[PDB]
């Protein structure tokens, strides 16, 4: 999902909290 | 920002040896990914996700640790990974790499295998005139090379380059140049090169008479 | 395989401007998920990350090097660019790209790099001079030339085990020097030709010298 990453990438969050929810 | 201590600098095992590599950061970290670097060679990725073994990678390798420390662990070290290995976050911005750690590996003494070279006819007409001496396949790394001109001991007019450790036979290889003007070439006689070594029971020279 | 060339000048006077370009092959940039990362090297120094960018153009940067930074993508030609201002002779170091991803925030695959120096002298090409033979050894001088690097190879390539190339050492010149050489077979001589392909893109040099007995 191109746009479910753009979102989990848009958000502030930590490196690993978009890493741990773009692998899970 | 986040800053890697790794230790130990540097290091030296024989083949077989299990070998212990550490990374420590000032802050907590997900994930810590390992690098390994051949010399004049791009970084290759070794383990990733702190454990996680990259593809081609010999389950030799191996990777522990969590928070601020965390270890790379090779079991039986090998001729092929003398290299220099790095830890890496990506945790946080800006993304950082640790200070390095260098392997060199121990094996079994080595003589060298030396060889002289005049100057080629090519050079001599440009106006200079650089005898090269050769060390081949050598260990340790330590080895004094001295030149002599008619029985005079030189200074100052030569340069060693030495090779970086082989990655089957883990020797290295050694060259020094001693350089002179076509003039002062053409003024002597004998060029010799002494070689003092570990696998020499006694000093070795190669030389050979101008022309 | 993905693959990731650098190119960009290996000379730059100082206070001047890097501009150097990542092509790659493999994937595609506007692909989610997938980035580039900018990292280079110093003489005898660790590895320092400097830039990346993503596929939605997000860009981050070193502060250390801030703010002489500016990075940028082109997924039509599948190339990123960065640009390094002010360029000082501590900037002088190997620079490489590399791909990278969200679902794993380190770089998988690297470039070869491209080196890079900072200095105010001027280019200079290398002569190639013969050592000859007299198992046998033997290789070629690669004197005076400016900046680094070289690379030699042997056959086109062809040959490669025995193959010992020494690190360049800086004459008293301010020039570079360096050998390459090679043990063969003592019986392989007269009847077995040997050419060293000496390398000099700073300088678009190219040499191929003949080594003989």
């Amino acid at each position: 999902n191109s746009e479910l990453l753009s979102l989990i990438n848009d958000m502030p969050i930590t490196n690993d909290q978009k890493k741990l929810m773009s692998n899970n | 920002d986040i800053q890697m201590t790794q230790s130990p600098s540097t290091l030296s095992a024989s083949v077989g040896d299990r070998v212990t590599i550490t990374c420590s950061a000032s802050s907590r970290v997900g994930y810590m990914h390992w690098y390994q670097q051949k010399p004049g060679k791009a970084p290759k990725l070794l383990i990733y996700d702190t454990s996680k073994l990259a593809s081609g990678v010999p389950s030799r390798f191996s990777g522990s640790g969590s928070g601020t420390e965390f270890t790379l662990t090779i079991s039986s070290l090998q001729p092929d990974d003398f290299a220099t290995y790095y830890c890496f976050q990506g945790s946080g911005y800006p993304f950082t790499f640790g200070g390095g750690t260098k392997v060199e590996i121990k094996r079994t003494v080595a003589a060298p295998s030396v060889f002289i070279f005049p100057p080629s006819d090519e050079q001599l007409k440009s106006g200079t005139a650089s005898v090269v001496c050769l060390l081949n396949n050598f260990y340790p790394r330590e080895a004094k090379v001295q030149w002599k001109v008619d029985n005079a001991l030189q200074s100052g007019n030569s340069q060693e380059s030495v090779t970086e450790q082989d990655s089957k036979d883990s020797t290295y290889s050694l060259s020094s140049t001693l350089t002179l003007s076509k003039a002062d070439y053409e003024k002597h006689k004998v060029y010799a090169c002494e070689v003092t070594h570990q696998g020499l029971s006694s000093p070795v020279t190669k030389s050979f008479n101008r022309g | 395989q993905v693959t990731l060339r650098e190119s960009g000048p290996a000379l730059v006077k100082p206070t001047q401007t890097l501009t150097l370009t990542c092509t790659f092959s493999g994937f595609s940039l506007s692909t989610a998920g997938m980035s580039v990362g900018w990292i280079r090297q110093p003489p005898g120094k660790a590895l320092e990350w400097l830039a990346d960018i993503w596929w939605d153009d997000k860009k981050h940067y070193n502060p250390s090097l801030k703010d002489r930074l500016t990075i940028s993508k082109d997924t039509s030609k599948n190339q990123v660019v960065l640009k390094v201002t002010n360029m000082d002779p501590a900037d002088t170091a190997t620079y490489y790209c590399a791909r990278d991803m969200i679902f794993n925030f380190y770089f998988d695959v690297w470039g070869q790099g491209t080196t890079v120096t900072v200095s105010s002298a001027s280019t200079k090409g290398p002569s190639v001079f013969p050592l000859a033979p007299s198992t046998a050894a033997l290789g070629c001088l690669v004197k005076d030339y400016f900046p680094e690097p070289v690379t030699v190879s042997w056959n086109s390539g062809a040959l490669t085990s025995g193959v010992h190339t020494f690190p360049a050492v800086l004459q008293s010149s301010g020039l570079y020097s360096l050998s390459s050489v090679v043990t063969v077979p003592s019986s392989s001589l007269g009847t077995q030709t040997y050419i060293c392909n000496v390398n000099h893109k700073p300088s678009n040099t190219k040499v191929d010298k003949k080594v003989e007995p």
